[PDB]
């Protein structure tokens, strides 16, 4: 059966500005099937407070979910996106740059 | 500019556990509407945008009403496509399926939708004519042929040149405010060496609606297409949509390379230059 | 709103 594997894009909903309110999302596409795992996660530890919008697709089928939390930037800080579907041997770890 | 309204269905076979998960939600251009989720506890057809919550209980008892048979419909046609292929009753599958509408800038019917996809493979769809299908193998052909009888192209010919159109009509009034806004995106420069001779070059293009865009990078007006990153247009999570492409470059030429911005929200197009 | 018809395959 077809096997299609997520692209993962980690980034916020405003520019980040240390001290102010944002939300960190990570979106997720392409992928096939829908069955998948996604964490946010602050300097390694996964965060609890999570959502994702509704199962969707595009045009050929491939899902896409988006997973974000609120969350505020500190220059010390570091947020990940954690993901897993069968086409990835190991969950794949995407970091989260202000400037993606 | 022409709009439409989308109606996605996703059901999941989950053998030994339950029921399948069925999903489903709608759209209107690039904004959700509406959803339903066989394992959330409404079980009811739900809102998920402002400018519909208003629809009263008649909308929401019917959606409610037309949703959980979907759910049922595609309940079994996973039953039915796993004998059509003789499948064992332990894998898990799935089964997609996506209508709807599109009218042009005068709100005109435009052309119709109605497709199904199993396990991620075309299954059968609707043709342009809305008056036949295309089957993909012998079981797509075998359904074909029961749609044949049944005269069910015709039926949803009506829902689609009709009906279908008049609610993304009603839907386009009631939301003017959000489905008939457009935001031109916000374009900025970034410029961060990558070494002691090259810079990345990212051009931004945010908080933008609808989702339709182009961002493209040019060096001395030669499309760089080939030498581009360019990511997905992704959701802001707000109802706006960002986007970004970017280019490495030799340290001192970053004059010769423009960057180029389409959106349907801007005046002329864009284009913006590292300087 | 979603068509009133319920086709299977």
């Amino acid at each position: 059966m077809i096997q299609r594997t997520p692209k993962i894009q980690v980034y916020s909903r405003h520019p980040a500005e240390n001290g102010k309110s944002n939300f960190l999302n990570c979106y997720v596409s392409g992928f096939h099937p829908s069955d998948i795992e996604v964490d946010l996660l602050k300097n390694g530890e996964r965060i609890e407070k999570v959502e994702h919008s509704d199962l969707s697709f595009s045009k050929d089928w491939s899902f896409y979910l988006l997973y974000y939390t609120e969350f505020t930037p500190t220059e010390k800080d570091e947020y990940a996106c954690r993901v897993n579907h069968v086409t990835l041997s190991q969950p794949k770890i995407v970091k989260w740059d202000r400037d993606m | 500019g022409s709009h439409s309204m989308r109606y996605f269905f996703t059901s999941v076979s989950r053998p030994g556990r339950g029921e399948p998960r069925f999903i489903a939600v709608g759209y209107v251009d690039d904004t959700q509407f509406v959803r339903f989720d066989s394992d959330a506890a409404s079980q009811r057809m739900e809102p998920r945008a402002p400018w519909i919550e208003q629809e009263g209980p008649e909308y929401w008892d019917g959606e409610t009403r037309k949703v959980k048979a979907h759910s049922q419909t595609h309940r079994v046609d996973l039953g039915t496509l796993r004998g059509y292929y003789n499948q064992s009753e332990a894998g898990s599958h799935t089964v997609q399926r996506m209508y709807g509408c599109d009218v042009g800038s005068d709100w005109r019917f435009l052309r119709g939708y109605h497709q199904y996809a199993y396990d991620g493979k075309d299954y059968i769809a609707l043709k342009e004519d809305l008056r036949s299908w295309t089957a993909a193998d012998m079981a797509a052909q075998t359904t074909k042929h029961k749609w044949e009888a049944a005269h069910v192209a015709e039926q949803l010919r009506a829902y689609l040149e009709g009906t279908c159109v008049e609610w993304l009509r009603r839907y386009l009034e009631n939301g003017k405010e959000t489905l008939q806004r457009t935001d031109a995106p916000k374009t900025h420069m970034t410029h961060h060496a990558v070494s002691d001779h090259e810079a990345t070059l990212r051009c931004w293009a945010l908080s933008f609606y609808p989702a339709e865009i182009t961002l493209t990078w040019q060096r001395d007006g030669e499309d760089q297409t080939q030498d581009t990153e360019l990511v997905e247009t992704r959701p802001a999570g707000d109802g706006t949509f960002q986007k970004w492409a970017a280019v490495v470059v030799p340290s001192g030429q970053e004059q010769r390379y423009t960057c180029h911005v389409q959106h349907e929200g801007l005046p002329k197009p864009l284009t913006l230059r590292w300087e | 709103a979603l068509w009133g018809v319920f086709p299977v395959l």
